[PDB]
């Protein structure tokens, strides 16, 4: 079973990603396609609501895992695919598919607009990602409406026996160019049940939260 | 799809150079890790 | 009407120093200029603030927002 | 020291004023930098009031703009965050300032509703921010309104992050003095007189740091201006060197984001 | 709610009651504001 | 999200196999079995949806469907084991009474989906619907469930039924559908096409805008429709029948 | 007699628009209509507008079908839903490069009334270039004039063909040109062509950028050393086309003047 | 003017005393009521937009307060009594039994009908709530219902008039009826298209405006307030604008009174010789710097304080259109009024 | 009796357009009366 | 009322790139690049940083209308040699010219703080 962790860097300054990309240079082995990833909010417009209900609803969309949309609400995740290759042939032979869907953020922001309205976006775009020994690093800069946020850096790896020596590495390589405060994560949504996806999304949205 | 003799001239340099940078590289591997990410502006003087 | 409090021109400051202003004309039985000069107002646009002010404000405080006649 | 890039002498300073010399510097970049210096600071200010009881002379909107550009203390406004990024509704406890005025008029004379009775409620987390600025020697500050007997006045205050870009309340810096050139030697002004332009025109304090130029000496016609002259003023919140160094860090930041910009474009080009 | 003109006394009116005050017997009578604070935004 | 245009008729029982036969004849095609549960969820009137635009009228309140594929070894009994998996199982599925009982439907709880009322005017052929789809695969958390999604989003049941019929393939992406309908309750299972099998000819258009496809789509329709002249009457259904919003509640079976 | 698909205001000088181009501001812009047709060629803009609404710049109003039925696009939550045909209508929003008549009373004469081509501004005012304000007899202390908007392609074309600015320098009354040079862009080019002036290097960059129409030729200098200079002369020279020839003689002046 | 129920009213938040006195002003209170304020003005060109009577402004001084106005208006409204009953009453009408509503909103009204103070209103909201009875025998050509039994009678605002109540009046006229007045506030604050007027008739429209950033500055880091064209002194010959300007810049820099009156012994030289003991070029000129690059400005610029008017043209007061509309009763011909959105 | 011929909802709703002279169902926006 | 927002001088709309770089048709070696949300202070001071490389041939800028917060930047450099690469020498010059004078000016404030 793979596992995976997220850190997120606040006071990051503009060049830190190359900083950590050099630090990092003896043990890089290669280099891989550059990935995106969106992160948006969606806030409930009723106010006739109980006191244990939440009001938030995030969505993640990853780009580089065949398109994947996200919404997380009260530690409950949701996994919805928008491509024509993801649909189970049963779906398409019955009928209850009509072959060409859309991404639920168009539903959400289209249809469901009088109780879900918009409320932040934050973005990534063109990150890299390293291939070292038995490891991979992705980093990319985040933008906001207003500018430059901060440092994300996500780690996966197949076998989970030293997952936790290499996450003290990667702290201790941040430490070396004095980025100190630092927020990481490597929970579990569901400790029987693993989806690997919802898990990252779940890590990405205790790390990223304010 | 080459449209010049001087470029397949070059393309038939850069085959015979590169199949024996291949043939090497495997002797190496098949034995030591090289790189494949380092450029240097300048080329080392002979 | 209460005194502006900044300065339109050099984004200064003159709202406090009314009452201190007020001061020095009768107490001190200063001239103008050499008042506006004790507090620190130097380009004419502040002086101009402070010199050029109708207060307004001690009479409509006489006055209720009732009952006028014509 | 750094012989290699822009000098600087300071001459005076104080808790307000900052007089000093800049050398060794083109002018685009001294002229970007009042800009930025004026311009583009952020501050903490007032952004929205809600009124409960309003017995006065005055409307509603015209106390409103009145409250909207007093000072306020806004040393650490590094760790606030636009209201438009922080995930609370309305205003956050991490992306506002809450404040509360109360005023009554007992007494028979007429009372001075001033600054000093701004009372904060909401939560600094520790953090130097939000006191008001006052300056003058018996501590009101800002005079506001005028009550009576039998008036009364309420209301509640959010105070919020921004730059003077979008309105004049956010700005920090009051005026600044830019000379360079007293004797005009490159031939940059062109003089005006009835007899004599060189009487009629009073000289400034700065010609006593250069040397008069003499008659003899052809017009040189390789100088550069290289020398300037500046002299900063600060409202208050913000004290002047902290407002010189965050005018260079944000012009820094400015060029970095330029930077970034071309590096991510160049990448996308390799694609 | 309403209140009077002269001395301001604080008087409530029904739809069929004479409009006057009680104590000075004016003719002129005023309402008075919203006592909770309605919040708005401006479009 | 799609442009569907569709035509709709019915038939009685007593000619199916004979019709059967005479589609084979034409398509060339044989029949496959299908079947399909959907389950209907309309907004939660505990919430008061102040949002609707009154003055305006820029949305009103809508039904989303959820359907799902549900496997025959639910809706065979232990007298139908010996028989074959095709398409005659339909003649033994007369009787209002079926295998798939409440209780196990309430056990199961995918795709969503969203739709409006067809385009106005009197000089449309077919019915022209559009449909905003979208697919959900899997989940996780502490209450994973398709109920628990659909209470978060704010939307409760409303009722579910089951569909089983027949599907063919003819050229140009044209479908044709023999459907047989079974509402469910706690009460019992009651068969709304009774003595009957309803028959649904349609096609989907990918984009709107373009005009030749359309033109093309509705041709061929057209064209199935009028090959079909003696036999079975398709005809376009209401309009005001298809119309799903939440304000006014009729249902098309 | 009163007319419909009109506005009127104040106006304002722009010296950044061209000579027949005025600036009409958005909410203006959002009231008055235009009857485009669907075709082939606009389906997708058309369809992309009709979308945004009737509170979006750029946006539609209504609908109108082929048998003369008009759709409202604000009560009829259609606006995400309506499949435009050919032949229907969309009353869109006026759009930048749409002809309009504009007028100051009283109208005297022939050249008071010309066409613009629009721009969409912020702000209440109306803009016009500093030089069609002579034939106008206009000036900008609180005049108002007035604007008609054609709603057909014959009437656009008429617009657009017959009594555009350009079209009406040279005037009648007196056969010489009604418009020129005037106020401080005359008192500039004066003393910008004296002898005395002398031009650096960055200036001379950014005022040959600054012409729309330069080729990216840098004109040689007229003192190459001990400094490179410019005349005013030759950088204004750039404005001034190719081919042109001009001779004139003053009071006194030899071919060495 | 607090209590004053006028149709209109203008007030200015902060009148300045002009630093220019005739002394014939002591008799008519002109420094007691002024009516415009003292502006920094620097006769200039600078980008090309104060041509033909345009003028250029500081936005930072905008934003600051100078020349922001309050404006005042007042309607009313009685009930009416035909015959010998009472014919309108003044209560919130209700959809179940009304006919003809108007489309704006009743919700604001209370329950006597009168909308109470501190309510922002808008576009075509209703203040007063008036009901009509009608006797039953009056049908409406079939529109009427059943349950239908009064008419509606309120007065909306004006279509573009937006702000808050103010006051609400309720009395009774000479017959008894009863009588209500709203007075409604706003807030005027200057624009691109307003109208502004010195002393010396020359008045003129705002063109565009700039932020402290882009102004030409002096030495000493002053900014002009606003700029004018030197284009309009020639053929006017105004030259009791620039004395004007000279003796209130003296007065700025010293302190006191500046007398203007007409037939006097004060001369262009005496001032000037005053101005030149405080450090300033005699005539008035000054040394400004360009504000996009930095650099001097080849010439020189006359700067100084000025008084300027606001006057009572705005162009929100003046902006219409229309697409399309009511008509007339006889001719069929679209209205005339911009309140009533003719053509 | 003004209704719409699409809607066929009785009784009628309906709202008019004073500033454009228009008579507008509310419901599928179309226009019934002009001027 | 047509004023627009003010925030709109220095928040990007959605979809909005900050740089736009376009091949310029006329002269060899010359682009043409489109800043969004931003003024004379950054271009003012970019073209007087390119006028400082003996390769740099050309540099110029402009703001067409002064109602909208955007400029245009144009660049001409010699042959084989990249005006991206000129750009990024000059804001690279900047960016260490403006850290001399931070660290220089904090000299000067903490000695005169010393005399204070």
């Amino acid at each position: 079973m793979g596992k995976s962790a997220v850190i997120f860097v606040e006071r990051a300054t503009p060049a830190t990603l190359t900083e950590l990309k050099d630090a990092l240079s003896n043990s890089i082995l290669s280099v891989r396609d550059p990935w995106s990833i969106d992160f948006r909010t969606y806030r409930c417009s009723i106010k006739n609501l109980p006191a244990d209900v939440s009001k938030l609803m995030y969505s993640i969309t990853f780009h580089h895992h065949g398109r994947q949309t996200v919404l997380i609400k009260d530690n409950s995740a949701m996994v919805t695919t928008a491509a024509a290759a993801d649909i189970p042939p049963a779906l398409v032979f019955n009928g209850s598919s009509t072959g060409v869907p859309e991404s639920i953020d168009t539903i959400l922001s289209s249809k469901l607009s009088n109780i879900w309205m918009q409320r932040q976006l934050i973005k990534g775009d063109a990150g890299e990602t390293l291939i070292l020994d038995g490891l991979t690093v992705r980093l990319v800069n985040l933008f906001s409406s207003t500018g430059f946020k901060g440092l994300l850096i996500e780690l996966q790896a197949d076998e989970a026996g030293e997952f936790e020596t290499k996450i003290a590495g990667i702290e201790g390589h941040l430490a070396e160019i004095r980025a100190k405060e630092y927020k990481t994560s490597s929970d579990s949504l569901g400790p029987d049940t693993s989806n690997e996806i919802c898990d990252l999304a779940y890590q990405y949205v205790r790390a990223l939260e304010l | 799809r080459a449209e010049g003799p001087e470029e397949l001239a070059r393309i038939l340099q850069q085959l015979k150079l590169d199949k024996i940078i291949h043939v090497l590289t495997t002797m190496f591997e098949n034995t030591w890790s090289c790189s494949r990410i380092i450029k240097i502006d300048k080329p080392i003087r002979t | 009407m209460i005194v502006p409090v900044r300065c339109f021109s050099c984004g200064k400051v003159v709202g406090d120093k009314w009452e201190s202003y007020l001061n020095l004309l009768q107490e001190d039985e200063l001239d103008e200029g050499t008042a506006l000069s004790r507090l620190g107002l130097k380009r004419y646009c502040c002086r101009r603030m402070i010199l050029t002010h109708v207060d307004l404000i001690e009479k409509f405080l006489r006055y209720n927002p009732l009952e006028k006649r014509d | 020291m750094s012989e290699e890039g822009p000098q600087v002498k300071i001459r005076e300073a104080s808790k307000d004023n900052v007089d000093f010399i800049l050398s060794n510097v083109d002018l685009a970049m001294a002229n970007s930098l009042r800009r930025v210096m004026i311009a583009e600071i952020p501050t903490l200010a007032i952004d929205s009031v809600e009124v409960e009881t309003n017995t006065t002379v005055l409307a509603d909107e015209f106390i409103a703009h009145r409250l909207g550009l007093i000072p306020l203390q806004s040393m650490d406004i590094e760790q606030l965050e636009y209201s438009r990024d922080c995930f609370c509704e309305d205003h956050c406890d991490k992306c506002s300032v809450v404040l509360t005025l109360q005023a009554f008029g007992e007494s028979e004379s007429t009372t001075n509703v001033y600054s000093k009775d701004l009372v904060i409620v909401s939560n600094l987390m520790g953090r130097n921010i939000g006191h008001p600025i006052i300056q003058d020697k018996e501590g009101n500050g800002v005079l506001i309104c005028k009550l009576r007997k039998g008036q009364e006045l309420k209301l509640t205050c959010v105070a919020k992050k921004g730059i003077a870009k979008e309105h004049a309340k956010w700005g920090p810096a009051a005026a600044i003095e830019f000379e360079y050139d007293p004797w005009n030697k490159l031939k940059h002004t062109d003089y005006w007189y009835e007899q004599d332009s060189a009487k009629e025109w009073p000289q400034s304090k700065n010609c006593e740091y250069e040397d008069p130029p003499n008659e003899g000496d052809p017009f040189d016609y390789k100088a550069q201006a290289d020398t300037f002259y500046m002299n900063v003023e600060s409202v208050g919140s913000i004290p002047v060197d902290q407002v010189v160094v965050r005018g260079i860090d944000t012009l820094q930041k400015k060029v970095a984001s330029i930077l970034l910009a071309l590096t991510q474009m160049d990448q996308d080009k390799v694609n | 709610k309403y209140i009077c003109a002269e001395c301001s006394s604080k008087l409530s009116l029904s739809r069929t009651d004479a409009v006057r005050c009680k104590d000075c017997g004016h003719r002129i009578l005023l309402k008075a504001r919203t006592k909770r604070l309605v919040q708005f935004e401006a479009r | 999200m799609v442009q569907q245009l569709s035509l709709f008729g019915s038939i009685g029982d007593d000619g199916y196999d004979l019709l059967i036969s005479t589609l084979t004849t034409i398509s060339g095609n044989p029949p496959l079995l299908y079947n399909s549960l959907c389950t209907v969820w309309k907004p939660n009137p505990s919430y008061d949806v102040e949002n609707v635009n009154s003055r305006n009228q820029l949305v009103e309140p809508n039904r989303i469907k959820l359907s799902k594929e549900v496997p025959f070894s639910y809706l065979i009994d232990e007298t139908m084991m010996d028989k074959p998996l095709n398409f005659r199982i339909l003649k033994s599925f007369t009787n209002d009474k079926i295998p798939l009982n409440y209780a196990m439907t309430r056990n199961i709880l995918w795709s969503l989906q969203i739709s409006d009322i067809p385009a106005a005017g009197n000089n449309r052929s077919v019915s022209m619907q559009t449909i905003a789809e979208t697919i959900i695969l899997s989940s996780a958390g502490k209450n994973s469930s398709v109920s628990s999604l659909m209470n978060g989003l704010g939307y409760v049941f409303e009722f579910q039924y089951l569909t089983i019929g027949v599907k063919f393939f003819m050229k140009h992406g044209l479908i044709l559908e023999l459907q047989k309908i079974w509402q469910i309750e706690e009460a019992g299972n009651s068969q709304i096409t009774s003595g009957g099998f309803l028959l649904k000819a349609y096609i989907n258009v990918s984009r709107g805008t373009d005009i030749d496809r359309i033109n093309y789509t509705e041709t061929a329709l057209m064209n199935l429709k009028k090959e079909l002249q003696g036999y079975i009457e398709l005809s376009v259904p209401d309009r005001q029948s298809m119309d799903s919003r939440v304000a006014h509640g009729n249902i098309l079976i | 007699k009163r007319v419909d698909f009109s506005a009127r205001t104040v106006i304002s000088g722009d010296p950044n628009l061209e000579l027949d181009q005025v600036g009409v501001p958005k909410s203006i812009a959002k009231t008055l209509t235009y009857p485009e047709v669907v075709t082939p060629y606009n389906i997708d803009r058309l369809t992309q507008l009709v979308r945004n609404g009737p509170n979006e710049h750029p946006g539609a109003k209504y609908v109108i079908r082929d048998s003369g039925d008009r759709i409202d696009l604000r009560y009829s939550k259609r606006a995400g839903d309506i499949q435009l045909q050919y032949g229907w209508k969309v009353e869109r929003h006026i759009m930048d490069n749409d002809p309009v008549l504009f007028n100051r009373q009283p109208s005297l004469h022939k050249m008071s009334m010309m066409a613009h081509r629009v721009k969409v501004i912020p702000y209440s005012t109306f803009r016009l270039n500093l030089s069609v304000t002579s034939p106008y007899n206009a000036d900008f202390d609180g005049d108002e004039m007035n604007l008609h908007v054609p709603q057909s392609e014959e009437t656009r074309a008429e617009l657009s063909q017959l009594c555009a600015v350009p079209l009406q320098i040279v005037s009648p009354q007196s056969n010489k040109p009604c418009m020129g040079i005037v106020q401080d862009t005359l008192c500039g080019i004066r003393k910008l062509t004296l002898r005395d002036t002398f031009i650096e290097l960055d200036q001379v960059l950014n005022m040959l950028y600054w012409v729309p129409d330069w080729d990216g030729v840098i004109p040689t200098p007229a003192i190459i050393k001990p400094k490179p200079l410019w005349s005013g002369k030759q950088i204004l020279s750039v404005a001034i086309p190719n081919g042109i020839h001009l001779q004139r003689f003053d009071e006194g002046t030899t071919l060495l003047s | 003017y607090n209590v004053r129920m006028d149709t209109m009213a203008n007030i200015l938040y902060y009148p300045q005393k002009p630093l220019g006195t005739t002394r014939a002003m002591e008799y008519l209170k002109f420094r007691e009521l002024p009516a415009g304020q003292n502006a920094i003005v620097a006769i200039a060109c600078y980008s090309g937009y104060n041509q033909e009577d345009s003028m250029i402004m500081n936005q930072s001084s905008i934003d600051r307060g100078l020349f922001r106005s309050l404006f005042f208006r007042s309607y009313m409204d009685q009930e009416k009594k035909y015959g010998m009953s009472i014919t309108e009453t003044f209560e919130k009408p209700q959809r179940t039994n009304t006919l003809r509503m108007k489309h704006g909103t009743y919700d604001k009204l209370d329950d006597d009908g009168l909308i109470a103070p501190g309510v922002r209103v808008s576009g075509e909201d209703v203040i007063i709530g008036k009901t009509t009875p009608i006797s039953p025998d009056e049908e409406e050509l079939g529109q009427r219902t059943a349950y239908h039994s009064k008419r509606d009678a309120s007065t909306p605002l004006r279509s573009t008039e937006n702000g808050i109540v103010d006051q609400v009046l309720v009395t009774t006229n000479q017959d008894g009826l009863k009588f209500v007045k709203v007075r409604v506030r706003t807030t005027k604050i200057p624009q691109i298209g307003d109208k502004f007027a010195s002393r010396h008739g020359q008045k003129g429209t705002i063109g565009i405006t700039y932020r402290r950033e882009d102004m030409p500055f002096t030495a000493e880091g002053i900014v002009p307030d606003l700029i004018i064209n030197p284009h309009a002194i020639p053929s006017r010959m105004t030259v009791a604008h620039l004395i004007e300007c000279l003796l209130s810049k003296v007065a700025a820099l010293s302190g006191n009174e500046g007398d203007a009156s007409p037939f006097t012994d004060i001369t262009v030289e005496g001032i000037s010789k005053l101005l030149r003991e405080h450090g300033y070029q005699s005539r008035g000129f000054e040394v400004m710097y360009n504000g996009h690059t930095g650099k001097k400005l080849m010439a020189q610029i006359f700067f100084g304080p000025t008084y300027y008017q606001r006057l009572r043209h705005m162009v929100d007061d003046k902006i219409h259109a229309r697409a399309r509309g009511p008509m007339q009763v006889l001719t069929r011909q679209p209205v005339e009024g911009r309140s009533r959105d003719g053509g | 009796v003004l209704t719409c011929p699409e809607c066929k909802v009785y009784p009628p709703k309906i709202v008019e357009r004073f500033s454009e002279g228009d008579v507008v169902c509310a419901l599928c926006g179309l226009v019934l009366s002009d001027k | 009322m047509n004023a627009p927002d003010r925030f709109e001088l220095f928040l990007l709309g959605e979809g909005e790139s900050k740089l736009k770089i376009d091949p310029d048709t006329k002269a060899p070696n010359a682009v043409v690049i489109t800043f969004e949300k931003e003024d004379h202070t950054l271009g003012n001071l970019i073209r007087a940083e390119l006028l400082n490389d003996r390769k740099v041939l050309f540099a110029a800028y402009k703001v067409e209308h002064p109602f909208f917060a955007r400029f245009k930047l144009r660049i001409q450099t010699t042959e084989g040699y990249d005006p991206k690469d000129a750009l990024k020498n000059a804001c690279n010059s900047i960016i260490n010219k403006l850290g001399a004078l931070k660290t220089n000016f904090e000299t000067e404030w903490n000695l005169q703080t010393l005399a204070a």
